[PDB]
């Protein structure tokens, strides 16, 4: 069934599972035409497929050529997502295949179920959490590889950098969701927080800055301030 | 015109014969139903006055044998039986008619309702859905489950309707996942019609039998089967024109005949709104859409 606050520690047990977020698969800019009509122009997108226990991110880059000559792109985007996730699962060794796939939007359930009929023992689940994975394209290195792609491409990341050497998966996921929530609520301020002190750098093989344990506590505090504030600036409170 | 005699009526019961019904009191001198039209299947069905639980009955075709009803006080129900001695049967029937001991199948001359509800229904196909090969007639009741219901528990007492499942490897060709799920024409036309049913007449026969078991016995699995078979057609972009026109007629007479007070449990809101207003065939069922809008506009 659905994943929510009550079964949250299930994410960090030893059954392999993947979140799939499709909110950045089909991306467009809306513009005026010479005749004063409106048109869309697609830009490269990505499927965000994340193991929340290990941090492994399977980022399938969706090149705009996949949309050429196709109709009803927002519907096709769900099926393309399901096709790519199914291809990913089949590419993994049996012992690496997930036992559950959790979709961040319920409209992915039927496309994924149909593409995974071959895998009757993989549970496809929705969630009641409002997870901030749409903000993945606010991570500079992820945005950069999506925008530069000239063809379909899969790129593997660990979205936790080396955090698991010092903290548990539960704590790492909590930090990740706090960072992404902040970036989603106010990208400019969130990014100012992360990069203000130039002495803290992002390693070449990492996505986030190399904060000490004490600096992460300060950082996390500043992100919660931001989220509560914007919640004021937004509701006037 | 054929006859189904009753040995007696020891318990008070409402007896149905197709779309008609009449109350019989406990031990009321009653011996049967005469003037039953030849050429159609028929259903004779029962609801006891003490236990409205378990409606039950018998599908039969008088051309296949001489059938009568006899109450069994051990199993507590009216049982259909075949009389193999034709002279004994003619004699029993003639005697009960002479004594005016049988009610009349009360068909209005103008009325094609029963034909229209059973056009494609054949006894031989009924007997493959309801498996009991030693009898020429078929028992159905409110509680019997379908093969597909049992997959999600006694197999001998099951309704072996053709399994339809839109999220199944039978319905979905590798590589056409989106195409086959959003347009079910290959499942309808290749898998089911060409492969399993062979022709649209057998498809419509099973659809019509499923509805009638839903209506007459409140059989929930039959209602599920009826709606699935409707939805499979309406969710196909490519359907022969003669099938769409016949489906419209079939459903029209089903909706016309449905008890008005049973529409809440026998009609699935999602399927009907999808079929009439969202599906490929939203504009192909004019008669059915008109009667649905005038008779059950709440559902929609
Ligand atoms: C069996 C129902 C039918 C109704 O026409 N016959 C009678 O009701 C009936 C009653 C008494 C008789 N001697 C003959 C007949």
């Amino acid at each position: 069934g659905a994943m929510n606050s009550s079964n949250y520690a299930e994410l960090f047990n030893n059954d392999i599972k993947l979140f799939v977020d499709d909110t950045n698969v089909y991306r467009v800019t809306v513009h005026k035409t010479f005749e004063g009509n409106v048109a869309t122009k697609a830009i490269n997108g990505c499927i965000f497929t994340l193991n929340p226990k290990t941090g492994h991110l399977f980022l399938k880059i969706i090149h705009t050529s996949v949309w050429a000559g196709q109709k009803r792109l927002s519907q096709l985007a769900k099926w393309k997502t399901a096709e790519e996730v199914s291809a990913l699962v089949r590419s993994l060794p049996k012992e690496e295949q997930p036992k559950q796939i959790i979709v961040t939007r319920k409209a992915m359930l039927d496309p994924l179920e149909v593409h995974m009929l071959d895998f009757p023992n993989i549970a496809i689940r929705p969630t009641e959490l409002r997870l901030p994975f749409s903000a993945a394209m606010s991570i500079d290195k992820l945005s950069d590889v999506v925008m530069k792609a000239t063809e379909p491409q899969m790129v593997l990341f660990n979205i936790y950098d080396d955090w698991l050497d010092r903290i548990s998966s539960y704590t790492a996921f909590s930090r990740l969701t706090l960072l992404l929530r902040a970036l989603k609520t106010n990208e400019e301020s969130a990014k100012m927080i992360l990069l203000s002190d130039p002495t803290i750098t992002i390693k070449s093989y990492h996505l986030w800055p190399s904060f000490t344990d004490e600096q992460w506590i300060t950082i996390e505090s500043q992100m919660r301030d931001l989220i509560l504030t914007e919640y004021g600036r937004k509701y006037n409170v | 015109m054929n006859t189904v005699p009753f040995t007696s009526a020891p318990i008070e019961v409402t007896i149905g014969i197709d779309q008609y019904s009449f109350n019989v009191k406990e031990n009321q001198p009653f011996h049967g139903i005469k003037d039953i039209p030849i050429g159609h299947v028929h259903v004779i069905h029962f609801q006891h006055a003490d236990n409205s639980s378990m409606r039950y009955g018998y599908w039969f075709d008088c051309r296949m044998g001489n059938f009568y009803i006899q109450y069994d006080p051990k199993d507590g129900l009216y049982k259909m039986m075949e009389e193999r001695d034709g002279a004994k049967f003619e004699n029993i029937v003639h005697n009960f008619k002479e004594r005016q001991m049988m009610v009349s199948y009360p068909k209005i001359d103008e009325d094609d309702t029963w034909y229209n509800l059973t056009e494609f229904v054949q006894m031989d196909k009924i007997r493959k859905i309801v498996r009991k090969d030693e009898n020429q007639f078929s028992y159905v009741d409110s509680s019997m489950t379908t093969v597909q219901e049992n997959e999600l528990s006694d197999p001998a007492h099951s309704l072996n309707y053709t399994v339809i499942n839109f999220k199944s490897r039978e319905a979905i060709r590798p590589g056409h996942e989106m195409e086959d799920f959003l347009d079910k024409s290959y499942y309808l036309n290749t898998v089911m019609l060409q492969g399993i049913f062979k022709n649209s007449s057998n498809y419509f026969g099973e659809l019509q039998f499923a509805f009638l078991n839903a209506m007459f016995f409140g059989n929930y699995g039959s209602s599920l089967q009826w709606h699935a078979m409707i939805e499979l057609i309406c969710s196909s972009a490519t359907v022969p024109k003669h099938m769409l026109d016949k489906l419209d007629e079939i459903l029209y007479y089903q909706i016309k005949t449905l008890p008005e007070q049973y529409s809440d449990i026998l009609l699935n809101e999602r399927v009907w709104n999808i079929c009439l207003y969202s599906s490929f065939q939203k504009n192909s069922l004019h008669n059915t859409e008109k009667i649905m809008e005038n008779k059950y506009p709440e559902l929609l």
